[PDB]
C-alpha cells in the first residue's frame, strides 16, 4: 500500500482519487492519501473551488517512484513532483501518518471497480500518448487537444491517440472501397492490431485511457477517441471471439461508472445506436446492452 | 457545402464542375412468378454526368450483367456509380478534371468521397435544389443507345445540341431544367409539344429539334404552362 504526500493544501479544492473524490478547504491540515493499491495505474485530479474550469491531473504508478503533490502559488496548480531520496521520503510520509494528516484510499473488498476500469491500461503506454519525458508521472486537463483535432496547434501538449479516421487511404484499399467502408475488418485486423497496436491489450489500454480522460476531465478529443475505438469493433464483421466478450465487459464497467448527469454530452446517440442496434456485433454486446437500456433509454 | 439558389451563378464560372446523377443506374421492372409472387428484372441503366458549363454529357451505360450474382442491389448502385466517375476523373488529363462534383442525391457522398480519397483537392457537394436529372431516359436518343447497349460503354453527348452558339450556359441549362421538369411531370404531354410540328427536326448529331429563338420562347412556354396545370391538379389549388 502506497502513499502520495502533499506539502500543503493552500488553495480549496475537490481532489479525485480513481473514482472517489473529497472536498478540502484553504489552508486545512491536509497531508495527502495513503493505502493506494499496489498493481494498478492511478490518477489524482483537480478542481479549484474559485474557478470550475480547468479540471486537471496526474496519471502514476506508485511502482515507478516516490511521488507527493506540492502547489505552485505562481503557476496556480496543484503539481506532481518525484522525490528521488527514499530514505527522505519515508520519514517525511511516517511524520504524516503518525499525525493522521491523510486520507485512506477508501477501496471495499468486493469492489474490483478500478481493475475493471483499467485492466488493460500501463503507464509505459499512457507516457506515449502523453510526451513529457522527464516525468514518470503524465499530466492532463480539460483543454488538451489530440494529434487528430490539431490537423483538423502545440504539439507538446497535446494527447497522440492512434488516428483512426473511417474515410483515410490507410482504412481503405484500392479496389475494395465498398468492401473496406461497410466491413471495417481490414482496417481493425490488419492495420491497427497488426500493424499499430501489434495485440489486443494495447488497443483496450488506449480504449480504456480515452474513457477515463473523457469521464475525469471532461476532454472532448478523448471522448471522440474513445467512441472511435468502439465504432471501429462493431463496424468489423470480423472480429477475434475473446476481443468481442471482453469489449463487453470493458463497456460494461464504463457505462456502470458514469456519473449518470453527464450521460447527455459524454455519449454519442448515433455512436451508441448503431452498435448496439445496426452493427454486425449488435448481438454480441449482451451486458453493454442491458445497462444502457436499463440506465440511459432516453439516448436510445 | 450544399449547392441551393444562394449559390446557383457558381455553376457557369470558369472552375471545371460536373453534376452526378445515379437515379437512372439500378431500374427494374417488378413482375409476379408462376407461384404467385413478386421478382423483379433488372435492365439497363446510365450514370447521368453533366458539365454544366459546357453541355458535355458523360453517359456510362450500366448493362444488367454488372447485377450478376450480386446481392443488396441498391447499395451496390451507388458504390459502382462512385467507381465509374472515380474512373472517368483518372481517365481525364489533370486540366479537365474537375475540381468539384455535385451528386444529386446525399446517399451518393460517403461512396463518391471513399472512391475519390486519391483527389483530396476534389470537392464533393450534396445540393438543395431538386433537380429533374432523372428524366433524361425520356431523351429519346439516350433512352435508345442505354436499351439497345449489349455491354458496358461510355458516350459522349452535347446535352445543349448547339445552344451555346446563341445563348449563355445561365440560360441553356434553365432550358433544360425547363424541359426535364416538363418530361418528368407528364412525359406525353412534354412529348407531343417537342415534336407536334413535323417542319421542325432533330438533326442527327442532336438531341433535340432545331427551333428558332422565337420558336424556344413559345416551346419555353408551352412547357412552363404544362408544369404549372399538373400542379393545380397534383394539389387542388
Amino acid at each position: 500500500m502506497n502513499t502520495v504526500p502533499f506539502t500543503s493544501a493552500p488553495i480549496e479544492v475537490t481532489i479525485g482519487i480513481d473514482q472517489y473524490s473529497f472536498n478540502v478547504k484553504e489552508n486545512q491540515p491536509f497531508h495527502g492519501i495513503k493505502d493506494i493499491p499496489i498493481g494498478h495505474v492511478h490518477v489524482i485530479h483537480f478542481q479549484h473551488a474559485d474557478n470550475s474550469s480547468m479540471r486537471y491531473g496526474y496519471w502514476f504508478d506508485c511502482r515507478m517512484g516516490n511521488f507527493y503533490i506540492q502547489y505552485d502559488p505562481k503557476d496556480g496548480l496543484y503539481k506532481m513532483m518525484e522525490e528521488r531520496d527514499g530514505a527522505k521520503f519515508e520519514n517525511i510520509v511516517h511524520n504524516f501518518k503518525e499525525r493522521q494528516m491523510m486520507v485512506s484510499y477508501p477501496k471495499i473488498d468486493e469492489d474490483d471497480t478500478w481493475y475493471n476500469l483499467t485492466e488493460f491500461v500501463q503507464m509505459d503506454k499512457i507516457r506515449k500518448i502523453v510526451r513529457k519525458d522527464e516525468n514518470q508521472f503524465s499530466y492532463v486537463d480539460s483543454s488538451m487537444t489530440t494529434v487528430q483535432e490539431n490537423e483538423l496547434s502545440d504539439p507538446a501538449h497535446s494527447l497522440n491517440y492512434t488516428v483512426i479516421n473511417f474515410k483515410s487511404r490507410e482504412a481503405i484499399r484500392p479496389g475494395h472501397e465498398m468492401e473496406d467502408f461497410l466491413d471495417k475488418s481490414y482496417y481493425l485486423n490488419t492495420v491497427m492490431l497488426q500493424g499499430i497496436f501489434k495485440n489486443s491489450s494495447n488497443y483496450f489500454g488506449e480504449l480504456q485511457f480515452a474513457f477515463l480522460n473523457a469521464m475525469f476531465f471532461g476532454n472532448y478529443g478523448s471522448s471522440l477517441q474513445w467512441h472511435a475505438m468502439i465504432e471501429l469493433i462493431c463496424s468489423s464483421a470480423t472480429v477475434p471471439k475473446h476481443m468481442l466478450d471482453k469489449l463487453d465487459e470493458i463497456l460494461y464497467y464504463q457505462i456502470k461508472t458514469l456519473p449518470e448527469q453527464y450521460s447527455d454530452i459524454l455519449l454519442n446517440e448515433r455512436v451508441w445506436n448503431i452498435c448496439l442496434y445496426s452493427s454486425f456485433q449488435k448481438n454480441s454486446l449482451h451486458n453493454t446492452e442491458k445497462i444502457m437500456e436499463n440506465k440511459y433509454p432516453e439516448l436510445l | 457545402g450544399a449547392m441551393n439558389s444562394s449559390n446557383y451563378a457558381e455553376l457557369f464560372n470558369n472552375d471545371i464542375k460536373l453534376f452526378v446523377d445515379d437515379t437512372n443506374v439500378y431500374r427494374v421492372t417488378v413482375h409476379k412468378t408462376f407461384e404467385g409472387n413478386v421478382a423483379t428484372k433488372a435492365i439497363n441503366g446510365c450514370i447521368f454526368t453533366l458539365n454544366p458549363k459546357t453541355g458535355h454529357l458523360f453517359l456510362k451505360i450500366i448493362h444488367t450483367s454488372v447485377w450478376a450474382g450480386q446481392k443488396r442491389l441498391s447499395q451496390l448502385a451507388k458504390w459502382k456509380t462512385a467507381e465509374e466517375v472515380s474512373a472517368l476523373v483518372r481517365s481525364l488529363p489533370k486540366e479537365e478534371q474537375p475540381k468539384q462534383i455535385i451528386v444529386t442525391r446525399k446517399a451518393m457522398l460517403d461512396p463518391l468521397e471513399v472512391h475519390m480519397l486519391d483527389f483530396p483537392n476534389i470537392a464533393i457537394r450534396p445540393t438543395e435544389l431538386r433537380l429533374p436529372f432523372s428524366a433524361a431516359m425520356s431523351i429519346d436518343k439516350l433512352s435508345d443507345v442505354v436499351m439497345k447497349a449489349t455491354e458496358p460503354q461510355m458516350v459522349l453527348f452535347n446535352i445543349y445540341d448547339d445552344w451555346l452558339d446563341r445563348i449563355s450556359s445561365y440560360t441553356a441549362f434553365s432550358r433544360l431544367t425547363l424541359l426535364l421538369r416538363a418530361l418528368k411531370t407528364n412525359e406525353e404531354s412534354a412529348k407531343m409539344i417537342l415534336l407536334s410540328d413535323p417542319t421542325i427536326t432533330i438533326k442527327s448529331y442532336h438531341l433535340w429539334p432545331s427551333f428558332t429563338d422565337e420558336q424556344w420562347i413559345t416551346i419555353e412556354s408551352q412547357m412552363r404552362d404544362l408544369i404549372l396545370t399538373e400542379y393545380g391538379r397534383k394539389y387542388n389549388v
